[PDB]
């Protein structure tokens, strides 16, 4: 995999790639890795298929029941629900988790969660086999506060590298963008990405 | 195994090829991979048949309860989630390699399910050790907006390619097609393109040729 | 250290015009040492027939429990239990041990008494059901009895030609395979009728 | 066990 | 916390009636009136919808139930009980035989389970008997069609034809009178039309009754095709319709 | 009859008299009392002075839940403690799985809940106390008085045990005098004065005044005992008013 | 607590009796007659049914005779829904025993097993008692045929001619009348119809009001068969004895 | 008479303490109505806070159990409150293991079903509390589902609740039986609201203001409760008709 | 009456009287007494006999160097809610190298005894405690009864005709509470206010047991000729 | 442990069993009786594991011997070689089977028949006119497929035993100290003293 | 297994 979540002006956008991997042959080249948890709270996947979609309908089914009790749930109180499922069964877990959600006091939040169940809060988080191979780009392209469209393209840029170079990243594009005027989801085919 | 399902118009189709193995040796010639889990929903599996036969029967079963109770018919997402859960909770040690299909009150739907217990959306989907043959004549042929004869064809035709090319595969063609607001249709031995040719010779023997030591008449009654 | 392959023997079933039979050899052997010569591997629940191949302790453990779970089927439901019944019963008791199963495989044979069809079955040893029209085979020599039934085997026989069938299947397969034979018994099978017979075979 |  | 209840709450008195069984007797005799007929070629069980309020929707309430494809239910008592005791029903039919035989139970075995349940809530610490009393119509193919009735100390009987609750002395009077061994099903339904207006008060006609049959396969009622030995279900709901059909032909 | 000598029976009218019977031990004990305030609410009671003997200052009523909950009780005070035990419980295990500390309507109804499984059972008696609590959360401040029967609500002021009458008009005058709300440091001296009017109907033994606040400005949304000068200087106020 | 609303199952009165064992027993006098007798050819059972309603379905009917296993049955006087608990419990007992020994079980074993079940429903645990008596008829190579009864209390004793149920008191004096060691199973037959001829509650006894088996050596050879008589058996073994 | 204590029958087949869980019912005094329109679901409860020192906005007894599912209680409010939290469960753990949400009537037969245990398992005592559950179901639209003390429930084309039931009840037969359908054949849940308040008013025979009054609306996808001005909206357009 | 059956029943008044049954066993105890200064806490307990052949019952148990009580009422039930204590004691020590608040143990019996109080099977504790320590904030002394009410006063007495002591050390607190530095001091006022609940008896060498505890003193118990001292 | 044999006549079953117990490079005893009477007409002969074996052995022994109480009678040589056959086969799927190998020698009453029952760890039982266990078999059962008929004296069955122990002592690799030799029959087991 |  390849996924990233990056904080921007308006709120947060998540991006992934759309390629499962049964060794080298790709088991599905149109994967939805980006994941709804909450209206405005969605999470990227990455590591074991099976894993991420387990801990993923628990931690939605969790924050369905909070949100009968208590009302919306903050965005840090769903990435503590994946922590405490991924740190709690980190032997048996291969899980990489980006949680990033829209608040209308708190914006734009992304928490990622690495193999070991460590939390992580950051304005932009990379991960997946393919991030290695953007680190430097990355690093070197955001800022804070870039407006949608700007977000957009940086996210756009970066994953059509680690697709390029990643064997085990592919397909399409997908993102979703999450501010007070609700969820969009964007998708972006090779023949537009790869030639950036 | 080779088996696929294939989305069309108004409902879904899948498909399967007959032959069981033990190591290289064709266990069965003429098994059914096609499962009904409830009336309007189908799956095919690959994998461990004991596997296969045994999650099939006792999510259906579930179901069957579980549509009795809420008065409703049953979901394919219901039978999707019951599969994926109870198979990710044996960690792959049930070697069940499932496409589920079928229709329902929300519409017609299509799913895998691997033994760890992920599962994908799709219009077209194989598993199988003839997945990549049938995966190969899908990514071929396959279009948005099907019929329902274009749809079987396509599925019959992906489910050949693993007969013919795949050693994990052979014999015949079972379908099942389940369209919106009609009955599913299962089609057993749909094709049989491998019936054996005529033998050269009887080997009826002559009879006493066996050599006897004893007879006795055995006891059934009571 | 495979269990399947300690004691050896075999099992082959057949259908005929109106009929089954069904075959086993007599060998009980621990590895190369031959100990039984009259270890019989096929057993009756009324007319339902059941053949097992395999480790000879769950053979016998099986052949107990199926009696068992028949006697208290005929106690409840007042009838002797049915071929397909039967199949049924041995596929679920099997898969119940799924994670630590009887090193057997299993075969069953018999005629349903209300419909006359005639039925064979076979199973793997964690319970899946293989029905078949013509023969189903089991054990050590397995291989053998798959290419002996396959050449031999024609639809529709009279019961005293499948006795010749069957048996020239079960004896040219155990005298290629070293921990099958020591004698043989074929069941022919017929409506309400069954004849056991002794067959005369090298005792090497 | 027999496979698929 | 937890039930510490652990000790029989239906007991022996010294005339050697056991009080909680005979009081739930009681609550099945304030019961509305239910019956079966066994026909040659079928069953019908049949009872009174009576309503609570006629701004509830009483084909929410399902009065006869389906417990196998084969096998219906209705009851005389007291409804939430019945409804769990079908639950229960429906989930044993499953677990203690199509899991293990591949096929539903035969008609006395179900019915022989649903007993023992029944039993156990009379002997069991911390619970009441069931207060109701089923009426089990069925088929299966060894024993052809039959009619049980499920009583709350967990005995059961055959019958040709009976009824239950309220007006059941009457009610088993009048059936005395009509039934032979020679009825066809539908001769059995008119019967059991005639044998329920006794003893409905109010409006008599499909919206007020509740009547389904076990009769003939119905490959129709399947949902699938393509196993040719799977025919589709002996049991059948009769509609509001189909009941108004037969009461111009009264 | 004999329907109320066995936790959660009916009686004939649908009451549970257990329940009702805990509530005598309710209005037997001390005055407590509770005023929501402009960011914050403030909690005091009432502590009979028994002998001389009694270490003034040092037996505590109040209790903190987390870090942001204060709770005060009337009526058996170990029933109290039980509860409060059991709070703290419920307020870790929340705070453990969701991070932020527990909101003030959750918690409660977590007392609630814990309070009503406790008339569902004859093998267990309902608590002895009604209890007064809240505190400040992300939504503001909010004060709840929970009864016997498990029944709770939130309140502008609450008020139990002997002298709630007296109180709980005294609380009405507030509300109906101060309808654009009441300050932090207001309401800490009106509470010393409440429980001095209330201290009228218990008046043998002369007593030992106990507050405590939270405010989002006066204590940063924390829970604070009140001492010193500014417990002084309300005990203070409160003689002022009865003179 | 939940102590108020215990009833003391397993208690003595201040005589040394246990009240849920007698109440049993007097809810059991109320039950149709069961009748085993044992002759040195065989075994009868019969058994009154408790009173028809004529619109019953007799002929797939079982209320009183039930199989355990091929060499031994039970005639039933209580409620029958106790006795099916207790019937099922013995019927595996049966098969573990012939598993375990790969011999059918010895008739008393068996029926000590189930005795030593009711006894522990009378000594502890706080339930009621099965309001059941049981008359075994069975046959094995140690004693052959043996008759057995075992009541409430889980006490059992074996019989040459028993009754249970309702007017045991006179039906016992009828048997021991007629009754003589050297009998038959034909003459046994009619000894059982005759006494619940005469001990009845009802105006004549019919085919309908009965269930009856016989257990004889009456196969072929040295082995043991059970017959549970139709409806139709019945009444030709009534009329055969001049009862219609 | 210790049948009378715990849920065993009587000599006449009752159960005394489902019978007294009945009248406990009617321990708060408040009415409740249920209509259905033909896009909403519409139920209205008397809101009566007596205490001038209660918080007004933390009294209700009215429930979101998930998305699409409403309920609302008559009886005492900590029954009230166990009985919303276990629906809510329920409701989560529904749509976790099956995979689509809860619909009304299922989780009115869960709750009957927990219901009937409590009145044939001694050691719990019924609660004492009558369920009233709203939504509109994706496969059955509108829909009133209502669960008692006794474990029974049952559907409703509208329904009431309380002392003053039956007042309600006869008023709304007779408007049935004069429109001659189901439901209220209205197109905004606006005017539905308009008229559950209005037919509350006539069968109870009082006036309401906007603090009387609590109202749960029941659409395709939320079911939501209204403020105290979404109400006084509606009284203000009900007296100008 | 109707309402003593068990614990988990109230009365129509609000009343608990297996736990006021409970604490009459107290009032039948041998009387005891508790007072403190700032630097020692001193428990005097009067040793009760069954006859002139007897021992005289024990009445105080140390808990742990800084903390120890003395009992009144039914001894095992002492010898359990003591045994108690010196585990959390302990508890504290092994786990936070900290020795364990004289208010904590309060609060730790409190909650201990509350929960036998409201559950069905159970009983109350029968027996008072008078519990003193030396710890992080000086001297201390506690009350405990079996209803679970704990109390930290300068001084106190528990058994049958306590209210003499009670009433000695209620006039006496300004003097006792400031004998500081002076441990045969703080004892022979413990001495004094016992004598004022004795009647027909006085104090003799095997009849009188006294403890102290303090700034550096370990908790240490008193019997025998070690009080002859006092007498 | 290592050698046990049995041989079922025409009237008996005669079971030998090795004297030896051996471990490491130490020979313990030479007198060693590998055999417990279950009733007064059955006899069990055991090798295998150490430990395993007698503990095994006595609690078989204990529970014929609790039936023979209880019921007044004796179990059938057939009835207890099912027993025991349970027993093993219940063991081999335990956290720690039984390794232990018997043989069963009984005389049957009710038949007037002798019964020699071999039973392995796994439960594995055969009925056999004679039987071994180990590595024994190897040489003996060749041996008595030669020499062995089945009207066979007990005299002539103890001949074609001192067979069997002479091919033993001249081809086995190990010193097992010769054998004990036990006969059941219709007046019980005896020990012959002499071998 | 598949790996994203
Ligand atoms: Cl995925
Ligand atoms: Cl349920
Ligand atoms: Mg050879």
């Amino acid at each position: 995999t390849s996924i990233m979540a990056v904080t921007f002006k308006d709120g947060v956008i998540l991006g992934a790639d759309s390629r499962t991997t049964t060794g080298a042959y790709i088991a599905n080249r149109v994967t939805d890795k980006l994941t709804r948890v909450h209206d405005k709270i969605w999470c990227c996947r990455s590591g074991s298929a099976a894993d991420t979609q387990a801990i993923a309908d628990i931690v939605q089914y969790h924050l369905e029941l909070y949100t009968s009790q208590y009302g919306t749930p903050s965005t840090e109180t769903a990435a503590s629900v994946f922590k405490e499922l991924c740190y709690e069964n980190k032997d048996n877990l291969t899980a990489g988790i980006i949680v990033a959600g829209y608040d209308d006091k708190n914006k734009g939040e992304v928490y990622t969660i690495p193999l070991g169940g460590s939390v992580h809060k950051l304005p932009y988080a990379i991960a997946g086999s393919g991030s290695t191979f953007i680190y430097g780009y990355c690093d070197k392209n955001f800022r804070e506060n870039m407006s949608k469209e700007e977000t957009v393209d940086f996210i756009k840029h970066s994953l059509s590298q680690a697709i390029k170079w990643d064997g085990s990243s592919g397909g399409v594009i997908r993102m979703v963008v999450l501010t007070a005027a609700g969820v969009e989801r964007l998708i972006f085919y090779p023949d537009e990405y790869e030639q950036l | 195994t080779t088996i696929v399902g294939v989305k069309f118009n108004n409902g879904v189709v899948i498909a399967a090829d007959t032959r069981s193995t033990q190591g290289p040796i064709v266990a069965d010639k003429n098994c059914a991979k096609l499962h009904r889990i409830s009336p309007k929903i189908w799956c095919a599996g690959a994998g461990t048949a004991a596997d296969t036969e045994a999650v099939t029967q006792l999510i259906g079963s579930n179901i069957e309860l579980h549509s009795l109770y809420t008065s409703r018919e049953p979901r394919v997402v219901s039978a999707l989630q019951m599969l994926k859960q109870h198979l990710f909770k044996y960690q792959g040690h049930i070697g069940a390699y499932l496409i589920v299909a079928g229709v329902d009150p929300t519409g017609s739907h299509l799913f895998s399910i691997h033994a760890h217990g992920s599962t994908d959306v799709g219009y077209y989907l194989s598993l199988g050790s003839g997945s990549l043959a049938a995966m190969a004549v899908l990514e071929s042929h396959w279009k948005q907006d099907l019929t329902k004869e274009e749809a079987i064809k396509l599925a019959s035709d992906a489910i050949q390619a693993g007969i013919w090319n795949d050693l994990g595969s052979g014999s015949n063609v079972d379908v099942c097609v389940m369209e919106i607001g009609k009955d599913a249709e299962y089609l057993r031995n749909y094709l049989t393109p491998n019936v054996r040719e005529e033998k050269q010779k009887s080997y009826k023997f002559p009879r006493g040729t066996t050599a006897v030591l004893k007879e006795s008449i055995v006891n059934i009654c009571d | 250290s495979d269990p399947s392959s300690i004691n050896g023997g075999i099992v082959v079933a057949m259908t005929g015009k109106d009929c089954v039979a069904i075959a086993c050899d007599l060998r009980l052997g621990s590895q190369s040492l031959g100990v039984s010569n009259k270890f019989e591997k096929i057993f009756h629940y009324g007319h339902v027939f059941l053949g097992i191949t395999g480790l000879a302790t769950d053979v016998t453990t099986l052949n107990e429990m199926f009696r068992y779970k028949t006697n208290l089927y005929k106690l409840k439901e007042e009838r002797a239990i049915e071929p397909e019944t039967f199949t049924q019963l041995v596929s679920s008791s099997l898969y119940e041990r799924r994670f630590g199963p009887y090193f057997v495989g299993p075969v069953v044979a018999g005629i349903n008494s209300k419909s006359g069809k005639p039925f064979i079955a076979g199973f793997d040893l964690i319970g899946c059901i293989d029905e078949a029209k013509d023969f189903i085979v089991s054990g050590t020599a397995s291989d053998q009895l798959f290419g002996m039934c396959e050449s031999l085997y024609e639809p529709n026989l009279e019961p005293e030609d499948l006795f010749e069938t069957i048996s020239q299947a079960l004896l040219n397969a155990a005298d290629r395979d070293a921990l099958s034979g020591w004698g043989a018994v074929v069941y022919i099978i017929k409506k309400d009728e069954v004849v056991k017979r002794y067959l005369k075979m090298r005792q090497d | 066990a027999p496979a698929x | 916390m937890t039930d510490r209840y652990s000790f029989s709450l239906t007991t022996f008195s010294p005339s050697g009636k056991l009080g909680q069984i005979d009081y739930a007797l009681t609550a099945v005799k304030q019961g509305v009136t239910s019956l079966g007929i066994k026909a040659t070629n079928g069953v019908v069980i049949a009872t009174e919808k009576k309503s609570s309020s006629p701004l509830a929707m009483s084909e929410t309430l399902s009065k006869v139930s389906l417990l196998t494809p084969d096998i219906g239910a209705v009851y005389s008592g007291m409804g939430p009980d019945y409804r769990v005791l079908v639950d229960k029903s429906r989930k044993v039919a499953h677990t203690s035989y199509k899991r293990i035989y591949g096929e539903y139970p035969p008609t006395k075995l179900l019915v022989s389970e649903v007993a023992k349940i029944m039993q156990e809530a009379t002997q069991s610490g911390g619970v009441r008997p069931f207060g109701v009393s089923l009426l089990i119509a069925g088929h299966d193919e060894f024993n052809g069609f039959s009619l049980y009735q499920v009583d709350p100390s967990g005995s059961y009987f055959p019958w040709k034809a009976t009824a239950i609750g309220k007006g059941s002395v009457a009610a088993k009077t009048f059936l005395e009178k009509r039934w032979n061994d020679e009825l066809e099903l539908e001769d059995a339904i008119h019967i059991a039309l005639l044998t329920l207006k006794e003893s409905v008060e109010g409006e008599f006609n499909g919206d007020t009754i509740e009547l389904a049959i076990i009769g003939d396969e119905n490959p129709d009622l399947l949902g699938y095709t393509g196993i040719p030995t799977d025919k589709g279900p002996r049991f059948r709901k009769l509609t509001s319709q189909e009941i108004n059909d037969r009461l111009e032909a009264l | 009859t004999g329907y109320d000598l066995s936790n959660s029976v009916f009686s004939p009218d649908g009451r549970n008299f257990q329940v009702e019977y805990a509530v005598k031990a309710v209005e037997n004990g001390t005055t407590s009392i509770g005023i929501k305030c402009n960011d914050g609410v403030v909690f005091a009671v009432e502590k009979l002075i028994t002998s001389k003997l009694l270490v003034p200052q040092k037996n505590v009523k109040i209790q903190v839940v987390d870090r942001h909950i204060g709770c005060v009780y009337s009526g058996l005070i170990p029933d109290g403690r039980h509860l409060v035990n059991r709070g703290r419980e419920e307020a870790a295990s929340f705070k453990k799985l969701y991070k932020t500390p527990i909101p003030i309507p959750a918690f409660a109804d977590r007392l609630g809940q814990y309070v009503q499984a406790h008339t569902l059972y004859n093998s267990v008696r309902p608590f002895g106390v009604s209890t007064i609590f809240g505190g400040v959360d992300k939504n503001g401040a909010h004060l709840y008085m929970l009864e016997p029967s498990g029944s709770y609500w939130g309140y502008k002021g609450a008020a139990t045990g002997k002298g709630r009458q007296s109180a709980k008009a005294e609380l009405e005058k507030l509300v109906d005098h101060h309808p654009e709300g009441l300050s932090a440091r207001e309401a800490v001296k009106q509470a010393a004065k409440i429980i001095y009017l209330a201290h009228e109907d218990n008046k043998e033994k002369d007593f030992e005044l106990e507050i405590s606040w939270c405010s989002l400005s006066e204590t940063n949304g924390l829970h604070k005992f009140v001492k010193g000068d500014l417990l002084q200087e309300a005990i203070d106020f409160a003689q002022k008013e009865i003179n | 607590g939940s102590r108020r609303y215990d009833s003391r199952t397993t208690i003595f009165s201040p005589e040394g009796r246990l009240y849920q064992v007698e109440y049993a027993l007097e809810s059991i006098s109320h039950a149709g007659t069961a009748i085993g007798i044992m002759a040195s050819d065989g075994i009868v059972l019969a058994a009154e049914r408790k009173v028809t309603s004529t619109l019953l379905e007799q002929d797939t009917s079982t209320e009183k005779l039930y199989k355990l296993n091929d060499k031994i049955a039970v005639a039933v006087a209580g409620l029958t829904a106790d006795a099916e608990i207790l019937i099922n419990t013995a019927r595996i007992h049966a098969q573990n025993y012939l598993k375990t020994y790969n011999e059918d079980i010895p008739v008393e074993i068996l029926v000590r097993r189930l005795s030593d079940i009711k006894q522990g429903y009378t000594q502890h645990g706080g339930l009621r008692p099965f309001g059941v008596s049981f008359i075994y008829a069975g046959y094995d190579d140690r004693y052959g045929y043996q008759l057995y009864t075992s009541n409430p209390s889980g006490n059992y004793t074996g019989w040459k001619a028993i009754s249970v149920g309702a007017n045991t008191s006179a039906a016992q004096t009828l048997l021991q009348m007629d009754y003589k060691d050297d009998m038959k199973v034909d003459d046994a037959i009619e000894l059982a119809l005759k006494t619940l001829s005469k001990t009845t509650d009802s105006s004549a006894l019919t085919y309908d009001r009965l269930e009856f088996a016989t257990i004889r050596k009456g196969a072929n050879d040295g082995e043991v068969y059970q017959k549970i008589f139709k409806p139709q058996e019945i009444k030709d073994i009534l009329v055969k004895t001049g009862i219609t | 008479g210790y049948d009378r204590h715990i849920t065993i029958f009587s000599p006449e087949g009752r159960l005394y303490q489902v019978e007294y869980a009945f009248k406990a019912t009617n321990q708060t005094n408040i009415n409740s109505l249920a209509v259905r329109g033909k896009d909403c679901t519409v139920v209205i409860s008397q809101k009566k806070v007596p205490d001038k020192l209660l918080d007004p906005t933390t009294v209700s007894y009215i429930f979101c159990i998930s998305r699409t599912i409403g309920m609302v209680v008559n009886g005492p409010i900590p029954d009230a409150r166990n009985a919303a939290l276990r629906a809510k469960a329920e409701a989560a753990e529904f749509r976790y293991k099956y995979g689509y949400d809860m619909p009304c009537d299922v989780l009115a037969k869960r709750m009957a079903n927990l219901s009937q245990i409590y009145t044939q398992r001694a050691y719990m005592r019924p609660l004492g509390v009558i369920l009233t559950f709203v939504s509109v179901d994706e496969e059955l639209g509108p829909s009133i589902y209502k669960t008692d003390p006794a474990g029974y429930y049952v559907g409703y084309k509208a329904t009431a609740t309380g002392p003053k039931q039956q007042e309600i009840t006869t008023n709304l037969e007779n408007h049935f039986k004069k429109s001659k359908i189901d439901h209220i054949n209205e197109e905004s849940w606006e005017k539905v609201v308009e008229f559950a308040i209005t037919h509350m008013i006539d069968a109870l025979g009082t006036e309401f203001s906007k603090n009387d009054l609590e109202v749960g609306v029941a659409t395709k996808d939320k079911f939501f409760t209204l403020s105290a001005e979404n109400i006084e909206e509606r009284l203000v357009a009900i007296a100008e008709q | 009456n109707n309402y003593d059956g068990d614990t988990v029943t109230f009365s129509p008044t609000g009343r608990l009287f297996q736990v006021e049954y409970a604490l009459e066993a107290i009032k039948q105890g041998s009387v005891t007494v508790g007072l403190r200064s700032n630097t020692h806490a001193v428990l005097v307990a009067l040793k009760r006999n069954a006859d002139e052949l007897s021992s005289y019952q024990k009445k105080i148990i140390k808990c742990d160097e800084h903390m120890g009580l003395s009992l009144a009422g039914l001894a095992p039930d002492a010898r359990v809610l003591s045994n108690y204590l010196r585990q959390q004691c302990n508890y504290s020590s092994l786990v936070f190298n900290r020795k364990l608040a004289v208010e904590r143990a309060g609060h730790l019996l409190c909650d201990k005894a509350q929960k036998n109080t409201q559950s069905y099977g159970g009983r109350p504790y029968g027996v008072g405690l008078l519990i003193i320590g030396y710890d992080k904030s000086g001297a201390h002394l506690l009350e405990f009864q079996p209803s679970g009410n704990v109390t930290e006063l300068y001084g106190t007495a528990i058994g049958a005709r306590s209210q003499g002591a009670k009433t000695y050390l209620e006039r006496t607190l300004d003097t006792f509470i400031k004998i500081d530095g002076n441990p045969d001091e703080l004892i022979k006022a413990g001495v004094e206010a016992i004598s004022q609940s004795l009647r027909d008896e006085s104090l003799t060498v095997d009849n009188l047991s006294i403890a102290i505890v303090g700034k550096d003193t370990p908790f240490t118990i008193y019997d025998g000729e070690a009080v002859a001292k006092y007498i | 442990m290592d050698i046990i044999l049995g041989i079922r006549v025409q009237d008996s079953v005669i079971l030998a069993s090795s004297k030896a117990v051996t471990r490491g490079i130490s020979v313990l005893k030479d007198s060693d009786d590998k055999t417990r009477q279950l009733s007064p007409h059955t006899l069990m002969s055991f090798a295998g594991e150490a430990g395993d074996t007698v503990q095994f052995a006595e609690y078989i022994q204990a529970n014929i011997q609790l039936y023979s109480i209880r019921e007044d009678y004796e179990l059938s040589p057939q009835a207890v070689s099912s027993f025991v056959r349970q027993e093993l086969a219940k063991s081999i799927r335990s956290r720690r089977p039984y390794q232990v190998n018997v043989l069963i020698g009984g005389y049957d009453k009710k038949k007037n028949k002798p019964e020699l029952y071999q039973i392995d760890y796994l439960g594995t039982k055969v009925e056999l006119p004679y039987g071994a266990h180990g590595y024994s078999g190897f040489y003996t059962f060749s041996l008595l497929d030669h020499h062995y008929r089945p009207d066979m004296t007990t005299e002539e069955g103890l001949d074609l035993l001192k067979l069997c122990v002479q091919e033993l002592e001249k081809r086995m690799p190990m010193d097992f100290k010769g054998v004990i030799v036990k006969i059941v029959d219709k007046d019980g087991i005896r020990q012959v003293d002499d071998f």
